């Protein structure tokens, strides 16, 4: 469905939480292309640096056929 | 081991292992001469409890040694004998490690999945599992009896 | 993760054996060692936060760290630096009671050098705070146990370098 | 004051917000290099967003690729909380049969 | 909730309305009744 | 929910039995109503639109209730009627096509007439939209098409009422 | 029935049938004279059927009767028969309705709890269900035997 | 919600008429009445803590309510009705400020009937800590001002009876 | 929730007194009475998916619940069925381990009855099922045990009539 | 109690109690015994520990009830000592319970925000408790006064 | 409505049993308690009037009820109070006597918190005042007879609630 990838690296601006928080503070995950705009504003909004991202699953300029 | 899930259970509460954890660690390290010798005795005594175990289950289920089961054959049987020693093991493992990390670790996660793929009836191998418990506590005295139907009873119903 | 119990039943497992002499001396090795281990965690749960206390202000305190310029600089910064420290003594503990570095692995250098060299937190300063605290936590706690707390702290010190 | 009989002890005891708001767990996916965390915190979601254990309500787990994906950590919690939702099944239990 | 945390049964005090609507969501088991606990909300100023 | 079909399956199945006679007939005149279904229902896809458009400006529009004090007031609210037609038009298509008001009662009946309330809205309005709805779908899909398509739209009516 | 599924479908994104979707309703539609002709013919051979696909899984799996066994009473042999009637109603509906959600609904969610707590044998039903297959394959003309045999696959695929 | 200026906008546009004599006089009104809400809306919030503290001591303090098994006992609630009275008083001044005690009904009475039924919430200790909010606010600003706050803290406790 | 303890530090904190002997003793009481409760949970831990079914196959099968009409019909049902008892076995389970019935009534009883009336099943066959579940789990535990954990199978056997 | 956050931790799991969280709750009931012992003492000792607190904490902080301060007058000095019984009457059902839950969900949710809008100095609160300790500590056993000091250590490290 | 007998003859007949020992052991017990429940009832009768007269003097009288625009301003609403006083020592009188609070909830609580939110009634002034007649009576009847009538004084006000 022509998946994105991301790492991010999501400081905290504004509570220091006691627990772990690497899994949440620089993660890589794979986000639908559909969803993919969306949690990109999320995610500059909420501070973090955008360190890499990369379209892992589907194929550029697919005129038809990305499903 | 016990201790290992006093850790996670202490890091999941960001906690530093409460005394009320502490001193279950100092008991346990402190008996586990008891549960050492045990885990002695199960690892001497396996081939005996596996064939006694076999024969009870065969007795109950006989069908599944026969051709139309999954046991028949004569290797089948010696694969159920297989399984029944690796089970065997495993809660030797957990015996002496505390707690039953090792046992659902190694051999209660994807159990069900496992058991479908291969035909097997699962309930058949817990049954077999009642078994081996019961060979065990005849063959071992009374509070380690109980020390080990613990582990054994908590794989019997994981496999149920 | 993985206590030295753990690694010997592993160490079986992989050959698919039932335990042996020497599962059981290192059992009773690990048994024997016990008593220490209880001791010194429960000792430095019991004073965890003065360790921090003692281990930031003869290592960081009063210097460009803290001063302006320096990542340890606002009270946001700091209390990070006091819950990161915080992180380190309780992982350390952690590794301490169960006998092995795995821990450490898993949960605590899992990306944490990736995240440092992204946020600009200062590994040297890191390292020296971690050095500071394991001396602490020795002078705390004597010496046998001393040295098994800096053992696991020197594990983290050197994987964050 | 007064005597504090049974029927106002027991009621008293039950006054305000009720316990449930602390006898509770927060699944929080610290690592998944624990399997039987990540087994339990997936069954958790599963009965967060649907209500209930999906035994009785599948022929057989549809989101067995989102828990092979959560346990290789290539999406995150949130991410299998959004495939849960855009879900078959929880259309058909909670969108299906109500109004918008 | 956060990245990684699941989603969990909240008690939020605000706005108004809002903790008895989740308490009435919340108190029924699953297909208790068919109503709707919060169809809307009746404002309390009609624009035009 | 249910259509005809499922309709004679499962009161077939709740008596445990195959399909009797009654049954197959019933089978056979959902079966022979088929393509006409099918057909209006295409249609109603193509001018989707069309028909909440007209059935607007026959009933509603220029009036009290598209006019202050009317609930059609402020551009919201009108969109927020269009919106309702077009939830009316999906759904009357939907039952349309299966051949029972299932789908309708277990989407539409439950709590609208109390939320319509809650909101001040007018059913006769409501139901007068629904009836230009009828009369706009009749003139484009032809006279037993149109006639299914409106009994449908009244069941909606007597429920919204 | 396939118009609910296809119904349900758009609903789901708030939309219209689609082109693919008509197109199918229209076939249906069209086909429901030989899905109907199909229903007699199998719903006529009931006794038969099961009769011959009961009998044949016997000796195909001995393990349901013997001794010990899921089936080894003649009570549990009748139940085993009955079971395969019940899911044989089912295809049967599911046939008819042109799609497989009467099957879904009735016989299939939640049978593998079904059958781990009665601990019947899943891959054996599924077998039995094969059986109540071929035999209609066997009884019925060409055509309907692969249309019946598309919903008995179903099934057994979804069973097993 | 609605405050003194929107509520002539509104009054006039359900009619659809345009901007009239009386409608600029009540705006004029409002705004000779703006000085006052503005001067009094800053020292509420100035001196917002002392109030609820003063009303608590006056109205609720050393009774069965904070005795133990009283719904103030268990510091928790009793924290949760500084936090109840510090709305009221906030979303009172809210309502002074606008004009149109709207904001009361809308954000602040949705639901807290049912919501004190359920808690066993002493709805009479609640209504009488809100007059005590509303005498000590009343001396704390002066009569006018307190005239308006009183007028909008009486309006809640209506809504609340 | 709340176990024994709990339920009487609740008690007593309400009260707002001090743990008397009366409290004392129920605390003693419970301590007796925690190593037997402890062996019961384990073995109905144990136990839980046999115990289910053996109540289930001698107490609801091959009945009308089962056949086609009864509401236990269909594999869907069915499973539903046996999930209702399962929570059933666990929370009382539940119940007997903590020495109060507050869990069950939090979170069993409330809104049980409305959604069995909502969904049609038989209530009746309900409580037999919760009867049969009882003698197998008092077989499998002992007498005492038994007794325990069948208080509070009536109990919510009462609550659902 | 270790006894209902088990049961939550089990029921959020969806499982039964596992082997390590029963023989947790064995441990528990064992100690209540000891536990018992010290809340008995607590309580036989209730007005006492008030009473030498009370002074010691005055003697240490004499603004407190000095003229202007929160508890000048002798009926605020009588609430001083009602909230301290509140406090050593919370710490003793914690003692029983085997955990700082009790306590913590009866006064030390929401006590900064209680005591800022009494005007009462949070650090004298603290220093009260820490007093209270130290007289339990004098006329406690040594292993019960650590086992107690650990909840009055909870308490006071609440209001700091 | 229902009393201690009534109770075990309902709970017998319910299952169609016959009365085994425990009725009658129960039936014992309330016989017991009769000779303590006809002498609280007695002087309840015997000092009704005085009873309400110092509960309201000292819950009541001079305060905003009574004050000018108060509820309880309006002497003909001063009796009502009385009378409604009245009411509730009786009712509560009735259930002491007969063992069973089910009189209360049958002819008292019966659409009385209806009449009272319709009334603007103050709940939580009429539960004072009741708690001031349960100290009254307590004080007037003893400690153990007053047990009882502070339980279902105690049952009211919580069904009041
Ligand atoms: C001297 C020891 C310190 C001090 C205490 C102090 N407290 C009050 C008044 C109250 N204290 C409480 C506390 C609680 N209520 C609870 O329910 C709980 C436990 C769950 C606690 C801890 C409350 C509610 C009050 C006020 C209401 C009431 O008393 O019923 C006072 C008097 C304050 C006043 O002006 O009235 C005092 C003096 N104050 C100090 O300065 C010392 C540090
Ligand atoms: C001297 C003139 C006589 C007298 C009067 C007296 N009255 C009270 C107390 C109260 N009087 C009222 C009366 C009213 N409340 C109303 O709403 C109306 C409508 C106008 C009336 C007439 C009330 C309600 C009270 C009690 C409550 C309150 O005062 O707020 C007293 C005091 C009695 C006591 O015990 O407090 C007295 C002395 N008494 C006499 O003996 C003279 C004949
Ligand atoms: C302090 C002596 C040094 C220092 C530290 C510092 N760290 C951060 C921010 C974070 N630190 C971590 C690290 C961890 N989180 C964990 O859960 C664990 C494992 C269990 C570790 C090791 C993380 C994740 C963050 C970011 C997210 C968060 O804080 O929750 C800061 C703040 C950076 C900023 O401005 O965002 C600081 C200052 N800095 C120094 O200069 C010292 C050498
Ligand atoms: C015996 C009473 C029951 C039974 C068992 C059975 N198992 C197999 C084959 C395999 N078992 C495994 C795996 C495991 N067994 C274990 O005990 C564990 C320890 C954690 C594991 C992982 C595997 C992988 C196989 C097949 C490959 C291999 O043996 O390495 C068989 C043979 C099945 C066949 O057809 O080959 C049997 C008989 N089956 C029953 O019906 C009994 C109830
Ligand atoms: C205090 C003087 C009286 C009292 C109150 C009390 N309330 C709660 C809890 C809640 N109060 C509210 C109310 C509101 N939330 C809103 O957003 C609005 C708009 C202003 C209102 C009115 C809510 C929603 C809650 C529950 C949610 C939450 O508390 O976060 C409590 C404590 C309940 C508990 O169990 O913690 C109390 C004590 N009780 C009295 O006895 C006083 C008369
Ligand atoms: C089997 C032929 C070989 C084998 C398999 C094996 N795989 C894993 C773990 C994972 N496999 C995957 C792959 C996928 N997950 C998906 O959802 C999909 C897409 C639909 C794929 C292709 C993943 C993601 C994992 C890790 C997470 C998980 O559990 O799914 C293991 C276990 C590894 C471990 O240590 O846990 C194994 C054993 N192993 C062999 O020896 C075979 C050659
Ligand atoms: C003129 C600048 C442009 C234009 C106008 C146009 N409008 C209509 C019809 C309607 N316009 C409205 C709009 C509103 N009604 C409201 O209450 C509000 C807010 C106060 C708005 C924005 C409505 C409701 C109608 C329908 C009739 C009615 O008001 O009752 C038409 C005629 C449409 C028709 O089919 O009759 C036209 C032409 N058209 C242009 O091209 C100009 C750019
Ligand atoms: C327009 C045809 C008539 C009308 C109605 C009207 N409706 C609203 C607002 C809403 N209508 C609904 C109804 C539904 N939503 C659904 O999902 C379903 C089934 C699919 C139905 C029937 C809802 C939920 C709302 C509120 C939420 C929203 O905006 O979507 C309004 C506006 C009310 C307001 O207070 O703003 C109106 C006016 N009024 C007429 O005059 C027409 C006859
Ligand atoms: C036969 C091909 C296989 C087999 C069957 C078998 N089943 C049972 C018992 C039951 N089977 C069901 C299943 C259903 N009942 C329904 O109404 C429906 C929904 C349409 C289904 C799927 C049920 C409910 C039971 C028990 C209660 C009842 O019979 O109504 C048994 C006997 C179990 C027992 O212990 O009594 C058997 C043998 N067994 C095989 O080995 C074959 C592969
Ligand atoms: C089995 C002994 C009897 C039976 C059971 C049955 N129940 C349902 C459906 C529901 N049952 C409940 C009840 C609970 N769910 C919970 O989580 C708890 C909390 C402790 C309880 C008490 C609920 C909520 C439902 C509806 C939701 C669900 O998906 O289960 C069914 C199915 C009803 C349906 O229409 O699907 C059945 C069959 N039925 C019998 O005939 C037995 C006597």
């Amino acid at each position: 469905m022509r998946m994105f990838r991301i790492t991010a690296c999501v400081p905290s601006q504004t509570r220091i939480r006691t627990q772990r928080e690497l899994q949440n503070t620089y993660f890589t995950k794979l986000v639908p292309y559909d969803n993919w705009f969306r949690e990109q504003q999320r995610i500059m909004k909420m501070g973090g640096k955008i360190v890499k991202v990369e379209l892992a699953t589907g194929r550029p300029g697919t005129n038809a056929g990305l499903a | 081991s016990i201790v290992t899930k006093s850790i996670v259970n202490a890091d999941a509460e960001a906690r530093y292992l409460s005394p009320g954890e502490l001193d279950r660690i100092k008991a346990f390290v402190t008996g586990g001469a008891a549960r050492l010798r045990i885990a002695e005795t199960l690892t001497g005594s396996r081939e005996t409890i596996v064939k006694q175990a076999g024969d009870r289950l065969f007795q109950k289920r006989p069908d599944i040694v026969s051709p139309g089961g999954n046991a028949y054959g004569e290797e089948m049987t010696a694969t159920c004998l297989r399984d029944m020693d690796y089970y065997l093991r495993l809660v030797t493992y957990g015996v002496v490690s505390g707690d039953v990390t090792p046992i659902e670790e190694i051999g209660l996660v994807g159990v069900r999945e496992m058991y479908r793929s291969l035909g097997t009836p699962i309930e058949a191998v817990a049954q077999s599992v009642r078994e081996m418990k019961e060979v065990a506590s005849g063959l071992m005295s009374s509070d380690d009896a109980a020390e080990a139907s613990a582990y054994f009873d908590f794989v019997i119903g994981k496999m149920s | 993760m993985q206590d030295a119990i753990t690694a010997v039943i592993n160490s079986a497992d992989v050959q698919g054996k039932y335990l042996d002499g020497a599962a059981m001396d290192k059992l009773k090795s690990y048994f024997a060692s016990g008593e220490l281990r209880v001791r010194a965690a429960s000792v430095i749960s019991a004073n965890a936060a003065t360790i921090v206390k003692e281990a930031v202000a003869k290592s960081l305190l009063y210097s460009d760290v803290t001063r302006p310029g320096g990542n340890m600089y606002t009270t946001r910064r700091y209390a990070a630096c006091i819950r990161d420290l915080d992180y380190y003594l309780r992982y350390a503990t952690y590794a301490m009671l169960a006998g092995d570095a795995s821990i450490l692995d898993e949960r605590v250098l899992n990306g944490l050098k990736e995240t440092y060299n992204s946020l600009g937190v200062p590994i040297s300063s890191t390292v020296q705070a971690i050095q500071a605290i394991k001396e602490v936590t020795a002078s705390l706690v004597g010496a046998d146990a001393g040295k098994e707390m800096g053992v696991y702290l020197d594990y983290i010190c050197s994987g964050l370098s | 004051s007064a005597i504090r009989t049974e029927p106002e002890i027991a009621y008293r005891s039950n006054q305000g917000v009720t316990r449930q708001r602390q006898q509770t767990k927060v699944f929080k996916l610290v690592s998944t290099y624990d399997k039987v965390a990540v087994k339990n915190a997936i069954r958790a979601a599963y009965r967060q967003v649907f209500e209930r254990d999906l035994e009785p309500y599948i022929i057989n787990s549809e989101f067995t690729a989102l828990e092979s994906k959560l346990s290789n950590n290539e999406i995150n919690v949130k991410e299998f909380i959004e495939g849960l939702g855009t879900s078959e099944l929880y259309m058909k239990e909670f969108y299906a049969p109500y109004p918008n | 909730f956060g990245e990684d945390t699941v989603p969990y049964r909240r008690f939020p005090t605000l706005p108004a309305a809002n903790f008895p609507n989740t308490e009435r969501l919340y108190n029924k088991l699953t297909k208790q009744d068919k109503e709707l606990v919060v169809p809307s909300f009746t404002p309390v100023v009609k624009v035009g």
